[PDB]
Formats: C-alpha cells, sequence, structure tokens
C-alpha cells in the first residue's frame, strides 16, 4: 500500500503517466490496508431516555436515566 | 496423684471488650446542603459555582 501510494505520488517527478492495471493494484492495496483502520462507532444513548422500570434502579443514585456521555 | 484435667473444657465466653472511639465534629460543622447531589460521576468529575 505504502510503495503503491509513493509511486503514484512520484511518478509526475520523471515525465511519466501511470497505467490502468498499475491503477487497480493500487486501489486493491489501499482498500487492504484501510479496512484495518475501519472502527464503526456506536451511537449511546441521548442522555435524557428514561431508563425501563424493570431495570431495578435506585432512586437516590441518578439511575433513572442513561449517563449520555462524559 | 489425680491427673482430671480431661474433665474439663477450655472455654471463650461470647462478649466482646470495650474498644476505642474519635470524634466527628468538622463534617458536622461544613456546610453540606450546597453540593448536595449536584456532582454524578455519570455526568462528570466537576462543578463550577459562580462568585458574587
Amino acid at each position: 500500500a505504502v510503495g503503491y501510494q509513493l509511486l503514484l505520488r512520484m511518478l509526475s517527478d520523471y515525465s511519466l503517466e501511470p497505467t490502468p492495471q498499475v491503477l487497480s493494484n493500487a486501489q486493491r492495496s489501499y482498500d487492504a490496508l484501510m479496512t484495518d483502520t475501519l472502527v464503526v462507532p456506536s451511537m449511546r444513548r441521548r442522555g435524557d431516555f428514561p431508563v425501563g422500570q424493570g431495570n431495578k434502579y435506585d432512586v437516590f443514585t441518578s439511575d433513572r436515566y442513561y449517563p449520555g456521555d462524559l | 496423684p489425680n491427673n482430671l484435667d480431661s474433665n474439663v473444657s477450655q472455654i471463650v465466653l461470647k462478649k466482646f471488650l470495650p474498644g476505642f472511639m474519635s470524634d466527628l465534629v468538622l463534617a458536622k460543622t461544613v456546610d453540606r446542603q450546597l453540593l448536595a447531589g449536584e456532582i454524578n460521576s455519570s455526568t462528570g468529575d466537576s462543578v463550577s459555582f459562580k462568585r458574587p
């Protein structure tokens, strides 16, 4: 991945143009590199959402609602 | 001689001797109504008050 990206950013230094197969190889390698950094963050509760009464919360510990964030 | 020490038993009574104690003064004097139930670990770890 790194080599193909460097080659793409460097070929123009020698007055040359890329070819379709090199482009396809670079795209495949870049996709393979990018599939490792994927995270897909999850959306937490709003923080004002009520907690169901079946969760058996405590009245004075402010467990009736989700913490939200921080 | 009579050796009848096996006719008795060693007994430890179910009584506790008194211990030592301290005094609680500072907690009763400092004000508590201002901070009471204003900070929650879920919401954060800091709260602020405005000066006059």
